[PDB]
Parts: C-alpha cells; structure tokens; sequence
C-alpha cells in the first residue's frame, strides 16, 4: 500500500 | 493450476472501477483518482499492473475481484554494478521511494496496491499474479525491452499483519533495520516496512539483507 502522495 | 473460474490479465480500463471499489474496501489509504488513471499508462502504472478475475459459472461475465497496481523505476537495492546495496531514504523524503543512484541500468517493480476480496483468498491467486509479473519481467528482454527488473518492492503497514504474512511467504525480506516512519499521511501510526525480492538474474542476492539503511 503506498501511500497517496 | 489456478481454481477453476478464476483468471489473471493484464489490467485494463474496464477492471478500474471494480478494482478501485476493492482497494477501498481493504486499503485505508484513499486514493486520487489520478492513481487509478496512471494505473492506465504503460508509461506509468500500466505495464505490470494485473486483475484477478473470477466466474462463478462459465455463463457469466468474470468480474474482478483482485489486482495488483505496480509501477516501474529505478532500483534502489543495487549499485550500478549489480553489487546488493544498503538503502538510501533521505530524511527530508520520507514519503518518497527510496532514492535510487543516478542513471543505473537495473529496475524494480514497486507495487502500489495489492488486494483480494475474502471469498477469493487460500486459492494462490494473487500469488499466481505475482508469479505473471516475475514471468513478465523475465521475458521482456528477449522480446526488446530495455527494462531489466532486477528486484519487486512494496511498502506493508507496519499494523497489517495480513500483508506482511503473504509478502513473506512470498519470499520478500524487510530492508533496512527499521520501518519508514512518516511514511502515511493520515493512517496511525504512520508506519510502513519496505519489503523486498531480488528476481531474475538477481535472485541469487534475494538472501542478502541489510538490517540498516542510509
Ligand atoms: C500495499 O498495497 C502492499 S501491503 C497491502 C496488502 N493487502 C492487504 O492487506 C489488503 C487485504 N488483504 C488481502 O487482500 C489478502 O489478505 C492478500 C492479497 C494480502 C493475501 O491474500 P491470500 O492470502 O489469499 O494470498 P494468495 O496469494 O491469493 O493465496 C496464497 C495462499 O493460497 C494457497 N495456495 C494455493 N496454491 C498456491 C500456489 N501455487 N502458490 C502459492 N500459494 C498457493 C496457500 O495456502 C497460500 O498460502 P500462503 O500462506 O503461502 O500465502
């Protein structure tokens, strides 16, 4: 999951 | 053998809604439509991304009930001569990738997402997914690709316990001695291992591990 940059 | 009823494709425009549903169901990450349209680019996400697809019975339509959004880049695990190297994850960058050295010719598969709906799982779906892509990336010299995929990657929540599980047994190691702090936005803590399997003419470095980082 990364992450929502 | 994959379950009867069930198939893996390369992701399309047609699997996006119904993967954006799934992902928001199991990830507590919300993501921008812009993520899902780069999921799109083969120039972005759109390469080695994959949907999990499955049929009840043979008269009806396979629907998605997983996938996998990845995206090419640079890798960050290896020197410009192959040699296994100490991450490097500037301070000030948390949230970014780590920071690959300028100009190597070796790549890593990054996966972005990675989620499978409960009625689906125990059937090495999404490990058969994950084998496509190895597959992928090993074929795609020979057919005139400059991409070398040298390693796959994915940050795990340092809370989910799932997840690292299956990264795991699916032979990545954590890398670099610690978990990125900082590394969500919004989610607490805001924790996440980077994860790591070294593949193809590099999966013999798979074993070498760096309990620290740069
Ligand atoms: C950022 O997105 C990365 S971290 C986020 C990960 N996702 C997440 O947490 C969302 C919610 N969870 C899930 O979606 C789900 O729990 C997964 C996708 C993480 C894992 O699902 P499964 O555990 O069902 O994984 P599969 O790979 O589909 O199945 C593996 C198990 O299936 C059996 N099996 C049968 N044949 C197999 C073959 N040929 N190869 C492997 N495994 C096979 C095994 O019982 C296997 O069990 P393991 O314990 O080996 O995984």
């Amino acid at each position: 999951m990364v992450n929502a940059l | 053998g994959l379950p009867s009823g069930a198939s893996i494709v390369p992701l399309a425009q047609e699997h996006i809604p119904a993967l954006r549903r799934i992902n928001s169901l199991l990830l507590p990450v919300a993501y921008p439509d812009s993520f899902y349209h780069k999921a799109l680019d083969p120039l972005a996400s759109g390469l080695f991304s994959r949907a999990i697809l499955w049929q009840d019975t043979n008269a009806d339509p396979p629907k998605v009930v997983g996938g996998l959004i990845c995206r090419l880049e640079p890798n960050p695990f290896l020197s410009v001569t192959g040699e296994p190297t100490p991450v490097q994850l500037p301070a000030d960058q948390p949230q970014r990738a780590p920071q690959a050295p300028k100009d190597t010719p070796f790549h890593a598969i990054y996966i972005q997402s990675l989620a499978l709906l409960s009625p689906y799982r125990s059937l090495g779906l999404a490990a058969a997914a994950l084998d496509h892509i190895i597959a992928t990336a090993a074929v795609l010299p020979a057919a005139g690709s400059n991409i070398d995929a040298r390693t796959i990657y994915a940050h795990v929540w340092t809370e989910n316990e799932e997840g690292l599980k299956w990264y795991e047994s699916r032979g990545f190691v954590k890398e670099g001695g610690e978990p990125v702090k900082g590394y969500y936005f919004k989610l607490r803590p805001d924790t996440a291992w980077i994860v790591r399997r070294h593949i193809g003419e590099s999966a013999k470095l798979n074993d070498v591990v760096h309990h620290h980082h740069h």
